[PDB]
């Protein structure tokens, strides 16, 4: 199978090369096909996608460096190329041409660690202008110099920890995101952007306990109790918008115990008892469509058929709603399972 | 003995082979048995002289219920269930003779009643095939054959079924093969031993297993002292 | 209507036992199901557990009694038939399992029907479109009304296959 | 089983004592049949198991080879080398059954063929009876009768030659049955399986053990299917 | 709960006799109710259905085989009949006869295994006629001839696999 998968990916990679612009790579992949390489197959194809992306971002640098991986059949370079014309793409939407630099370094030296690196970094760079985190862009440029992937999605991290608390207003998540980054712990950086995310829903929802239980977890860095006290938050979220307050105070101490199982298994009832709410809701409102049809057949005429489709509008709507509420039980358990 | 009482079964085999002349199975039970004929004549000419008769012996059962089955069929040419349980027993057949083949034991077990069972069923088709326009038992031995269907079903509790049954066909086949042979003093004597014998099946039926047996027994043995003058009757 | 049910309620309420009592209500539901659906081997199952005071059972027993009432519902009697060999067993994974395929079919079933209603609905549009009058846009709202009707029946059916989801995830 | 294919010996016994109306000698065999009947039934509720088993399978050749001799004595009722034979074979039997008794070991020896002895006499009686006014073969039948008076005296040299006697008389028996029922196609039917018998006859007694009765099975295997449709030709 | 249980199975197999059209296999059953035996009772019970699969079918051999499998009281060879009347049912909608004389033989000799073993292969006969795969007809003849329910089951998932794998 060695062979028949070195002959499909290489038509895959000569594939990509003409889809970038690389008559060369097609070639090149053509060869690595007749020769029976997968690993210069992969590579021609990983490469030719680095010149698709570097196409789509802008820099002959990196396609040069696609093209002529390609001609050798380098793998970890055609990576790095790939890695990097995504870094490249993502620093054009950022801005910082000092992570230009170093994903092209990445690229040139084959290191895809470095290319990954970059990529992080450059989301990290956009990710600290879109909240305004001058310690994130820092943490992100110093990835970028140094190549480190482990500091560039710390930085990331810490980026959109520090939009989650600026949007929330958690001046404690903020600070737990800074100290991530300056500490590159991804780790911390991600238990401070879901600690911000489980304050805000206790803004809005009003469960100062679950906001308390969110400070600790970014003031501790535990993703696990920050993620369980988030669920717990959006559990007594439902609950609040279904009105058991019962399920908000179990929710409360769920999260005070840090596990997300018992939060997951009370908004899956919530959202049930919601469910149910909403199907006697749509059969309601199904009876009532029907009888603004039956009236609408009973007497056509302007009012009759303007609320015989009204009815019909607010039928469809009442579906769209318990639909939404279907879909929200189901991401419940989807992010449970 | 194993090859002095397998020249008797050899001319069962010659038999069989001239009277299974359909149901490819029976000729391959036909052929797996001479090839166990021919196992055990070797084992006969070999120093296994007591698996050449332990094999001999299941060979002559064999060759016998393959006999009872050639007959059906030849008398059972018509009835479908008929087919359908000779068919069945042919599998059985088939399934004993690779379990004596593996050394199983428990080969004269259900071919023990399956040597029985091949015996009802040849008996059920020579009353069958010696019946004419009137059977006025085919029903009866067509509930036989359920319970020969039963008995196929019962077979722990079919060993002395089965020879019931074969005894309650032996007072039809009689009173069938008397008026086969009638145009009818020979169809009143029947008339009478026909009697007796659905009342001991009745019986039979009413859970009697040694009443019953004992009556249809005197039934046969009365219509077969009747078949004695009703062969000179014509 | 079961007495049987009744009867360990009140020995688990004189036991203080509320495992007991929570079986003895599984049961009954479980009975129920097989009153309303006719699974007398479900009934006899919930009884048992009652007798019993298996809540895995009597929960497993209401599942499998929910799968077959969704097989009549569809007509899948091999389906029925598997959730009492399943409720037999105790085990409510299979039960539930069997209810989710006998949801998918429904569901499928459900889709042709919205699909059929859809495309009735749009004719009746073209219809009153061609030749608008009293009768015509009688007949396009009567439409409206008829797929919004099977879209909230389709959409019953979809609630009702997530119900069992979550009761058995 | 040594009580459960009893009942079985117990039906036969039944049937002969109902079918052994005149030969004394018969009355008596049967009494001491079921006297060992009786003694294997007591040793089958006894602890001598196998012993009953034994006795119980002695006693089933017994009642059959019994029930042979009744049914030949009904249809041999007018043969006097028959019913000379017939004396033969009940002082032979009782010579076994005192041998038996006596724990010979040789009880299924000579009893062993006189088992055979009884099959092919109630065989040629039966051919005597079912015959009519044209035996033309009773001759032959008495040539047999004779070689079975030489089987008689052949009791080694008659294992199988007790069977091809038999199976010569099924035979006949199938073509005196036809020939019975009929008034003529069932009578050009059998005068072809005759012609076949007959040829393997002079076959049997020019020596010929294997071909001889390959061909005389085979001649009853096609006047058996013969007789399929001579048993709707009436 | 044995003579409950019993009372129960057999008013049932009386039931599912009446719609079969046996009325001899209700008294069995009502028989089996009185006397209190859930093996009887079952046995009813699963003879009526296949006296009903039967009917269904279209073969008075195993319809006569359950009816006297329900005045025995015979489970095995009741669910034998059973599977043997499903057999027949999957075997017309193919069209093998050495199928329905395997189902039938499956039904007498009241092997439920070899009633399984029919069921399947008439299944995958079917499959293979639909797929056009004659290995798989092949393997389901010769299953139903030995009775082998995994080798039935196998020429069926075969027959399916060549299927899918020809629409594929």
């Amino acid at each position: 199978s060695t062979k028949e998968k070195a002959r499909q990916l290489a038509e895959e990679a000569k594939e990509t090369a003409e889809k970038v612009g690389d008559p060369e790579l097609i070639k090149l992949a053509e060869q690595a096909s007749q020769e029976g390489d997968s690993e210069k197959a992969k590579a021609i194809l990983l490469a030719a996608e680095a010149a698709r992306v570097a196409k789509e971002v802008g820099a002959p640098d990196l396609i040069r460096l696609a093209r002529i991986a390609a001609r050798v059949g380098a793998s970890e370079a055609a990576k790095a190329i790939l890695l990097a014309a995504e870094a490249a793409r993502v620093a054009k939407e950022v801005g910082d041409p000092e992570l230009e630099r170093l994903a092209l370094l990445a690229a040139v030296l084959g290191d895809s660690e470095k290319a990954k690196a970059i990529l992080l970094a450059a989301e990290a760079a956009r990710v600290a202008k879109e909240v305004g985190d001058p310690e994130l862009i820092k943490l992100a440029l110093e990835a970028a110099e140094r190549g480190d992937s482990e500091k560039a999605k710390a930085i990331l991290l810490a980026a959109e920890a520090a939009r989650v608390a600026k949007e929330v207003g958690d001046p404690e998540l903020i600070k737990l995101a800074l100290e991530a980054a300056r500490r590159g712990d991804s780790e911390k950086a991600k238990a401070i952007l879901l600690a911000a995310e489980a304050a805000r829903v206790a803004k809005e929802v009003g469960d100062p306990e679950l906001i308390k239980l969110a400070l600790e977890a970014a003031r501790r860095g535990d993703s696990r109790k920050a993620e369980a006290i988030l669920l717990a938050a959006e559990a007594a979220r439902i609950a609040k918008e279904a009105g058991d307050p019962e399920a908000r105070k179990k929710a409360l101490e769920a999260a005070r115990r840090g596990d997300r199982e018992l939060a997951t298994r009370i908004l899956i009832e919530a959202l049930l008892r919601l469910l149910k709410k909403s199907t006697a809701e749509l059969k309601r409102a199904t009876a009532s469509l029907r009888a603004i049809t039956e009236e609408l057949k009973k007497n056509p005429s302007e009012d009759a058929l303007v609320e015989h489709n009204r009815a019909i509008v607010e039928h469809n709507a009442i579906i769209v709603e318990n639909n939404r509420i279907i879909a929200m039980v189901l991401e419940a358990i989807v992010r449970a399972i | 003995e194993f090859k002095f009482l397998a020249t008797e079964a050899k001319m069962l085999i010659t038999a069989a082979e001239r009277l299974a002349g359909t149901d490819p199975r029976l000729q391959e039970m036909v052929a797996l048995i001479k090839k166990e004929l021919e196992q055990a004549e070797r084992t006969f000419r070999n120093g296994d002289k007591s698996e050449a008769q332990r094999q001999l012996e299941f060979v002559l059962t064999a060759a016998r219920a393959v006999m009872n089955v050639a007959a059906a069929a030849n008398a059972a040419g018509t009835d479908p269930l008929l087919k359908a349980m000779v068919d069945a027993i042919l599998w059985r057949l088939k399934e004993a003779i690779r379990t004596f083949q593996n050394g199983d034991e428990e080969a004269e077990t259900q071919l023990r009643f399956v040597l029985r069972a091949a015996i009802a069923v040849a008996v059920v088709a020579a009353a069958l095939v010696l019946a004419g326009t009137d059977p006025e038992l085919q029903e009866m031995v067509e509930q036989i054959k359920d319970l020969l269907i039963s008995a196929f079903m019962a077979g722990e509790k079919a060993l002395t079924q089965l020879l019931f049954v074969a005894w309650a066909a032996h007072a039809v086949a009689m009173i069938a093969a008397a008026a086969n042979l009638a145009g009818p003093r020979l169809q009143q004597q029947v008339k009478e031993i026909l009697e007796k014998l659905k009342e001991a099946i009745e019986t039979f039926q009413k859970g009697d297993e040694e009443q019953a047996f004992r009556q249809l027994a005197e039934v046969l043995a009365e219509a077969a002292l009747v078949a004695l003058r009703a062969a000179l009757t014509n």
